[PDB]
RNA sequence: AAGCGUUCAUAGCGACAUUGCUUUUUGAUUCUUCGAUGUCGGCUCUUCCUAUCAUACCGAAGCAGAAUUCGGUAAGCGUU
RNA sequence: UGCUCCACACAAUAUAGAUGGAUACGAAUAAGGCGUCCUUGUGGCGUCGCUGAACCAUAGCAGGCUAGCAACGGUGCACUUGGCGGAAAGGCCUUGGGUGCUUGCUGGCGAAUUGCAAUGUCAUUUUGCGUGGGGAUAAAUCAUUUGUAUACGACUUAGA
């Protein structure tokens, strides 16, 4: 469950002689590897699709990369999780630089706020939003005004030195 | 590296800087601790009034004389919470013991010596802005501690000589620097300036 | 008669901003910030410096003094051309806590001969200091 | 939530002088000088142009965004106090026994004796704070005022003498005697 | 001058452990201005005395000496791990020790 | 909260249901004790708990007063 | 011919652990320090921090002998002048003179054999002992005695 990649994961059924080639299903993944890439593929395949592992096969493993690593992008994640009582759909909203780290930030956010394990988080749809003011949090939308500038008050320096002489300052 | 350091208590957090002194003594270093009033406990004063007060329900029901001490000064407050910190039972334990001195205030001679603090344990470093806190030496006149006002007396003339001493120290350092100003751009410390010094 | 405010003077997390990795494979290069992503990370971009342009955390970097006009999102080549106009290289060369950074870099460089070079000119040095002391 | 910035505006008036440093907090005006430690808060006060101080909270939650409205209100009525003061009106509520409040003057310390409250012997006193001033306002029966610097001396003289005069042992729905504030506002008002 | 010194203060803090059981074999040393285990390779092999003194006048000197090694690092925090020909006495946990510069490999 | 309470579910109560707490009841168990832990009650004496009878300060009432009822802090002090 | 204090001579006794220096404002931290100036403020201006990675100190047979030059400083020893410090002051600031040393600069001589490393002994408590220089010349307990006390001890009294 470490910093995750985006794999694109192509799988079909076993071909048999009354129905050879079939219809040769893909997903993306989000997952540590691509041991778990696979594991996940064919659990969500279980979801949707009268196939297993046993009775398919994967024909293609890929990484995808972030086209554009190093801008920063306003994503939409649709996430489908359980609670302690339901299932539920939801919607966040996360300003990072690539799928995989907004991804990342999304399990830590679910983790933290909601306890959602990421055994129990379905990614519905993690879709980069375009244009501004089609944003919909205000705790992205505030990041996102004209010339945005802002301080760091209370500055906590680490000294390697158990003892200090001076009694320091939080100026910054 | 000091043979002895005199640790400024003030600002600090009780737990932090106690589970430092408590490395630095089974580590064969000499504390000081002065200032012990001023030392900070994270929380509300009712609350940490409140949790001094279910210490001092604990003690020996059929004699109180053997049971718990219920030490109230802030000196005390702080050995106790060193205690815990230290295995104090064995003779390592009482060797390091030995080692520390906690005081109200500044008596001689640390009044004329450097204190330090540990950042490690400075409130004003680990506390979150916003989060309120406690005084020692407010708990501990509120539990019975009967000598916060002569320690602040005390405190008083002790600062207005301190802060006298460093009037003729100020004075003194400037003439220096000047020295050292003055000294520039000479064969000697254009030397020294290219090897840094 | 005058109202009087004290206005604390911080250093701001802005585009344009110059920051000094003090944590990672830079660890004592310079970057400019570039984006702002959130409130603890940021973009920065160092092109000068050998610095790759990345999304890093704000608690590894520390803000320094200096400002240059930047543009917001701007890539590294526009980077590149405007920090070399702003000529941040020898303005924050020119200050004290470059200087401090240099000096303890050059003290970490001495031999043990140049070690003893500084000991006996600072013995030199300090005999017409304590003299003009002695007279002042 | 962790809003970036969040913002209150401080109107100063040409007659009045703020002194903020660190977060002492001076408005010197016509009237006097208030002052108000406002350390406990972490905000930042900002003068524009003499007429304008701008206090801020830098990455604030929801508790320390709504204390900054709070230090916009305290500051305000610091410059509202020394520019139109403070005026605090009462009403001397009775069914039966008078109630003979008068000002008493024990050893230079302004109390407010309070006499007969229900046909009580026990002679209530109420301290008059430093900076509040005591008047018995003519032309209208049993009305008290107090007028003063600081909303917070004022309005808590004012509660001290309408909390001392609490019935006890009573339908206070029925009883309904004691001195009540009937009026807020301001030394000049026209 | 005033400084004879040719080795690096140290302190024995306590033998190896676990949270109930210790190895007497091997010290965990504390050696001045080291914070870190790359900091802390360059002491391996270092030759470690403990200086102490008796009452009884052995070989000429009322001054004992053991003698150890720097086997290896301890930790993140620049404690190593010193061996010595025979064990430390024990009521030296918080004793300085002296780490020499030989042998000398910088 | 269906109703009672002149009208008004919740001042005070409260059906039909349902969630708990306690170990001063009695059941249920048989883990300890059968080379034995003296098996009822009372007297005497100390201490502890609060689920507060009184007392201190309060909040509510279908509290006008008096008297009551409900509730809070509270085991400091008493309870023949 | 007992006791105490000082000094130096020799023994024992041990070290919770010397190995250049514990190097002194206060307060705040959503603020400060230093310098400068004024109209003395919650003032203006400049600068600094981003750690003590500092500062001071530090060369010489474990630090010898000796010749000078420059300067009138640095620093040790005792001695002396005055002041300050009671929180546990027992320390800090000092005046003056004497006596050393000075690596601020330039010289001359010596070091070896601890043999290729063995802490290679340099510190500070305490206890005696001896020597020579001052200082003072008592109590307490038992026994007797009282009863403001008391099981016994103890307590409270009295006696040249
Ligand atoms: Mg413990
Ligand atoms: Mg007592
Ligand atoms: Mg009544
Ligand atoms: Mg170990
Ligand atoms: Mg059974
Ligand atoms: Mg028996
Ligand atoms: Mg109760
Ligand atoms: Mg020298």
């Amino acid at each position: 469950m470490a910093h995750f990649k985006e794999y694109q994961v192509i799988g079909r059924r076993l071909p048999t002689e009354s129905v050879p080639e079939p219809k040769l299903f893909r997903m993306r993944i989000f997952a540590s590897n691509e041991v778990i890439a696979k594991s996940r593929y064919w659990y969500f395949l279980q979801k949707l699709h009268k196939v297993k592992k046993a009775s398919g096969e994967i024909v293609s493993i890929n990484q995808i990369n972030e086209a554009h690593p190093t801008k920063v992008k306003n994503f939409g994640v649709w996430v489908r999780y359980d609670s302690r009582s339901g299932t539920h759909n939801m919607y966040k909203e996360i300003r990072d630089v690539s799928r995989v780290a907004a991804v990342e930030t999304l399990y830590q956010d679910m983790a933290a706020r909601h306890r959602a394990r990421f055994r129990s988080i379905h990614i519905l749809k993690v879709a980069e939003i375009e244009k501004t003011a089609d944003v919909k949090r205000q705790y992205v939308k505030q990041f996102l005004t004209k010339d945005l500038k802002f301080p760091l008050p209370h500055r906590v320096q680490k000294s390697t030195k158990t003892f200090s002489y001076k009694r320091p300052s939080t100026f910054y | 590296v000091e043979p002895v350091v005199v640790i400024d208590g003030k600002g600090h957090l009780v737990g932090r800087l106690a589970s430092v002194v408590a490395k630095q003594l089974l580590n064969g270093q000499k504390i000081v601790v002065v200032r012990a009033e001023e030392l900070n406990i994270s929380g509300e004063f009712f609350r940490n009034k409140l949790k001094y007060h279910d210490f001092l329900r604990k003690a020996t029901a059929f004699n109180k004389t053997r049971g718990p001490f219920h030490f109230r000064a802030p000196s005390r407050i702080f050995y106790k919470a060193l205690r815990g910190m230290v295995s104090h039972k064995t003779a390592r334990g009482k060797a390091a013991l030995e080692r520390l001195k906690v005081f109200e205030g500044i008596p001689p001679p640390y009044d004329k010596k450097k204190r330090v603090v540990v950042p490690q344990a400075l409130r004003v470093l680990r506390l979150k802005p916003g989060r309120k806190y406690t005084t020692l030496g407010k708990l501990s006149t509120s539990v019975g501690w009967k000598y916060e006002d002569v320690v602040a007396k005390l405190e008083a003339k002790r600062k207005v000589s301190s802060a006298e001493y460093y009037a003729k120290k100020r004075a003194f350092t400037k003439k220096v620097a000047s020295a050292n100003a003055t000294a520039a751009e000479s064969d000697v410390a254009k030397q020294l300036a290219a090897l840094g010094y | 008669t005058d109202s009087i405010v004290k206005a604390s003077n911080w250093r701001l997390v802005e585009v344009g901003r110059v920051v000094l990795i003090k944590k990672g494979q830079s660890a004592g290069k310079l970057a400019a910030i570039v984006e702002i992503i959130d409130q603890k990370k940021v973009l920065i971009d160092g092109p000068k410096a050998g610095v790759p342009r990345q999304a890093i955390n704000l608690g590894q970097v520390v803000l320094t003094p200096l400002t240059f006009a930047l543009p917001r999102g701007a890539r590294t080549a526009t980077v590149s051309k405007k920090w070399a106009a702003a000529a941040v290289c020898e303005k924050w060369a020119a200050s004290s806590w470059a200087k401090k950074i240099a000096q303890r870099e050059r003290r970490a460089a001495l031999t043990d001969f140049e070690r003893f070079q500084v000991m006996v000119l600072r013995k030199q040095k300090r005999y017409t200091v304590k003299k003009a002391l002695a007279k002042a | 939530m962790k809003y970036i910035q969040t913002e209150q505006q401080i109107e100063v008036p040409e007659g009045v002088t703020v002194s903020i440093k660190s977060r002492i907090v001076k408005v010197v005006g016509p009237r006097g000088t208030l002052t108000k430690n406002l350390k406990h808060i972490d905000v930042t006060f900002t003068k524009v142009n003499n007429q304008l101080i701008k206090v801020a909270v830098h990455n604030g939650g929801r508790k320390h965004v709504a204390a900054l409205r709070t230090v916009k209100s305290l500051v305000d009525n610091m410059i509202t106090g020394v520019t139109k003061g403070y005026k605090y009106k009462m009403r001397y509520v009775y069914a039966h026994f008078p109630i003979n409040v008068n000002i008493v003057e024990k050893d230079g310390a302004k109390f407010i004796e309070v006499r007969n409250f229900l046909g009580d012997k026990k002679i209530r006193n109420v301290p008059v704070r430093d900076g509040v001033t005591i008047e018995f306002s003519t032309n209208v029966k049993d009305e008290i005022v107090l007028s003063g610097n600081s909303v917070e001396d004022v309005s808590q003289n004012a509660a001290d003498l309408q909390q001392i005069c609490r019935v006890r042992n009573k339908d206070i729905r029925k009883f309904l005697d004691g001195i009540y504030v009937s009026h807020k506002g301001f030394i000049t008002e026209d | 001058a005033e400084s004879h010194r040719l080795y690096v203060k140290g302190k024995h803090l306590s033998y190896q452990r676990s949270k109930r059981v210790n190895n007497p074999n091997v010290s965990l040393i504390k050696i001045e201005g080291v914070a870190t285990p790359q900091d802390a390779q360059f002491y391996l092999g270092k030759r470690i005395a403990y200086v102490y003194r008796a009452s009884k006048e052995v070989r000429g000197s009322k001054i004992r000496v053991m003698w150890g090694k720097v086997t290896r690092t301890h930790g993140n925090s620049g404690v190593v791990r010193a061996t010595f020909r025979n064990n430390l006495p024990a009521k030296t946990f918080g004793a300085s020790v002296r780490i020499f510069l030989y042998p000398s490999n910088i």
